[PDB]
RNA sequence: GUGGGAGAGGGUGGUGGAAUUCCCGGAGUAGCGGUGAAAUGCGCAGAUACCGGGAGGAACGCCGAUGGCGAAGGCAGCCACCUGGUCCACCCGUGACGCUGAGGCGCGAAAGCGUGGGGAGCAAACCGGAUUACCCGGGUAGUCCACGCCCUAAACGAUGCGCGCUAGGUCUCUGGGUCUCCUGGGGGCCGAAGCUAACGCGUUAAGCGCGCCGCCUGGGGAGUACGGCCGCAAGGC
């Protein structure tokens, strides 16, 4: 399932919608790829942009540790 | 076992080159197979054979019954004096000759050491590769020149006796073997006030090769890392050295400027 | 010694070698084991097994300071992870969770010659 | 072999006890073919046995056949160029196949003149829980697992 | 011209985190590290695991693409400024204002070099170890910056540029419209006609044509010799 697909509408250069960015992040503090996020190129170029401008601002994770062995 | 040379032709020419006659005595580095030893020792008044290898040596051994001259030492030369064997093995021919057609790695330091152990012998004639063997008898303003062909200036002039095919060798080198000679000359090439001195020079002069000779001399030496701060008067005591490199200068230069070294 | 009763036990699971550190959650590190400790040298010092050995001897050396549960976190991509991991949660100690924080570089420093030619 | 599996024959159970292990230790120490010695060394073993030992003879033949069965083996492995001695689990056929022949092997190293003697002390004494066999047992069995560490090369 | 679009195109400042290496502490016991297996090496002056604080240099993990930009060489963190190229739409302005281009001028990966800085990591040369009678431990220039040289490559699509005509099918990037689809531009894979010695190319031609430029005339000798020009030199034409 596409995390796009469990989604609404939303804003991809509000660099501050913070609770849908969680979202394109995975497991790991890393943004998933298209086969993942399920949006077009142009889409994922933009998002990852912003993700990274969010990243900067520090309300995104540069990386995370996971739960498991 | 190594690359071993299996021609009778090219043998027989080598030991020509080598001239092993009568008067002329033989020093064995490393015997081998003992085909060069076979070639040597008919035509040689004394062999000694020096040699490390655990097996290569009793072996051959066996087949030295016609040879009357095989005096087999089992030692390493580097490790072993051989200053010793001038008085007791050349009682027969004070005539000293140094022949090997042993792998190089092994071959080039022990030659290097040998002129260093300063024993006093007319000459050495060795195989060796035709990149090395370029790197020796080197002439100025060359590629292939640099500090081994000034140490072994000192000692000799060299040329190349007999390029050697492939061919000959049993697994083949893909490149060309290339047999130099090495007669040592009656004493020093140029005088210098320290030996080392000038070794450490050269190795200076010659560690960074495309820079030019400041720019080798300030970070190269030691005692030039001390006097960092006064290689101006280093720079004052060049005499009609301009900007130049190592490659371009001569034996004669480098004397010089060692000389001019320690009066600094 | 210290009775903190509740600690955590770091896993350092090289190519080469494996080892296990129990500490506290100040960091401060009560003990360690490897498997140079157990005996092994050389080529058998990162073996599974050797793992598995590291784990209960860092264990019961750990049980001794009255240590009960850990919560673990392992580094290094070494083979002897799962063994390692296996052999500490049934040793004694009732592990919370099971982590992950392998450091990997951001295309930092250049690399050795060998762990060259990244895709 | 590279194609089949090579089917087990099915030894024909012994006349006395109607028992194909009786048979094995039969054959195993047949030698040049002859049954009838083997046959009749064996039954003196069992007449020692019964003597000096209260309950029947094939009861003590399998106390100490299962007393000798081992668990692990080690199987010399080409793996870089270096040999291991890797621990590997031996199937039910290999474990009686082993065991019989160290009973059979161990029997004769005794320093006893006839045959039945050896036969019948060796597997008494392998019954009881010692002997050659048994020592030889715990010596493979130890040699695995000594280096568990090879162990991850499953085969 | 007007109205929009995408982009690691370039230059200048600013600063975000993860490593690596050192320094300063707290705790820590006997190894750490390394290999096909080992040795060198480090560690009782308490190493390696690990917690915290600090310094410094270099490079930007996932996104990431068989993707995009550029005339090539090349270009990946993020932010802002100054700029280069290009696509579509409206058909709005001009009236042939175009193509190519001997010399000239400029750009030109990597490695070298001069004059000054910087140096975390890697690492020519070099110091060690060892075995299969390459590989592991250290380390200099160099790789980093400013200015000035050098002008070389399997600098390759081994395919010069511009324009026109000649079946399609499929996958992508980016626009526009009336949006199952039409219509442009860019990048791949099959394949009509055709071409080729063959392999193969085929609307991104190696097809059918036109214009201009640059080269080829058997293999060595030889990119050598002499002469000339350009460089501090190595060297380049």
């Amino acid at each position: 399932a596409k995390v796009k697909a469990t989604l609404g509408e939303f804003d991809l250069r509000d660099y501050r919608n913070v609770e849908v960015l969680k979202r394109f992040l995975s497991e790991t503090g890393k943004i998933l790829p298209r086969r993942r996020t399920g949006l077009s190129a142009k889409e994922q170029r933009i998002l990852a942009k912003t993700i990274k401008r969010a990243r900067i601002l520090g309300l995104l994770p540069f990386t995370e540790k996971l739960v498991r062995k | 076992g190594q690359n071993f040379l299996i021609d009778t032709n090219i043998l027989n020419r080598i030991v020509d080159h080598a001239e092993v006659t009568e008067k002329t005595g033989v020093i064995e580095i490393g015997p081998g197979i003992g085909a060069l030893t076979e070639q040597l020792a008919k035509r040689a008044k004394k062999v000694v054979a020096f040699e490390i290898d655990q097996r290569l040596l009793p072996i051959l051994k066996d087949t030295l019954s016609p040879y009357e001259n095989v005096t087999v030492i089992h030692q390493d030369v580097l490790k072993a004096d051989v200053k010793s064997v001038i008085e007791e093995q050349f009682q027969d021919c004070d005539e000293i000759m140094v022949v090997a057609n042993l792998p190089y790695y092994v071959t080039t330091p022990i030659i290097m050491k040998l002129l260093e152990e300063h024993l006093p012998l007319k000459g050495i004639v060795v195989m060796l590769q035709k990149e090395v063997a370029e790197r020796m008898a080197a002439d100025p303003s060359s590629k292939e020149y640099g500090s081994l062909s000034i140490a072994v200036q000192f000692y000799t002039e060299a040329k190349t006796v007999m390029i050697v095919p492939k061919t000959v060798f049993v697994p083949q080198p893909n490149v060309d073997s290339a047999v130099i000679r090495l007669i040592l000359r009656d004493g020093p090439a140029v005088d210098v006030e320290n030996e080392s001195f000038f070794f450490q020079l050269i190795k200076a002069s010659f560690a960074q090769r495309r820079k030019t000779l400041l720019n080798n001399l300030v970070n190269n030496l030691p005692e030039g890392k001390a006097q960092k701060s006064t290689i101006e008067q280093v720079l004052e005591e060049t005499n009609i050295d301009g900007k130049r490199r190592g490659e371009s200068l001569s034996i004669e230069e480098f004397a010089a400027l060692s000389n001019g070294l320690y009066k600094a | 010694k210290r009775q903190v009763a509740s600690g955590r036990a770091y896993i350092h699971a090289s190519y080469n070698n494996t080892i296990v550190t129990i500490t506290d959650p100040d960091g401060n590190p009560i003990t360690w084991s490897s498997g140079g400790v157990i005996g092994y040298k050389g080529s058998r010092k990162g073996t599974p097994y050797a793992a598995q050995l590291a784990a209960l001897d860092a264990a019961k050396k750990a049980m001794a300071y009255g240590m009960q549960s850990v919560d673990v976190i392992v580094r290094g991509t070494g083979a002897g992870r799962e063994q390692a991991i296996r052999a500490l949660q049934a040793s004694g100690l009732q592990v919370k969770s099971i982590v992950d924080d392998t450091p990997v570089p951001h295309n930092g420093c250049r690399p050795k010659k060998k762990f060259r030619k990244a895709s | 072999a590279r194609r089949r599996r090579a089917e087990v024959r099915q030894l024909q159970p012994d006349l006395v006890y109607g028992d194909v292990l009786v048979t094995a230790f039969i054959n195993k120490i047949m030698r040049d073919g002859k049954k009838n010695l083997a046959a009749r060394i064996f039954y003196d073993a069992c007449k020692i046995i019964q003597e000096k030992t209260g309950q029947e003879p094939l009861k003590v033949f399998k106390q100490a056949v299962e007393n000798v069965k081992p668990r692990m083996e080690v199987r010399s492995r080409r793996v870089g160029g270096a040999n291991y001695q890797v621990p590997m689990e031996v199937s039910p056929r290999r474990q009686q196949s082993l065991a019989l022949r160290w009973l059979v092997q161990a029997a004769n190293q005794r320093p006893e003149r006839r045959a039945a003697v050896r036969i019948a002390h060796e597997l008494m004494d392998a019954a009881e829980g010692k002997g050659g066999a048994v020592k030889k047992k715990e010596d493979v069995e130890r040699m695995a697992e000594a280096n568990r560490a090879y162990a991850h090369y499953r085969w």
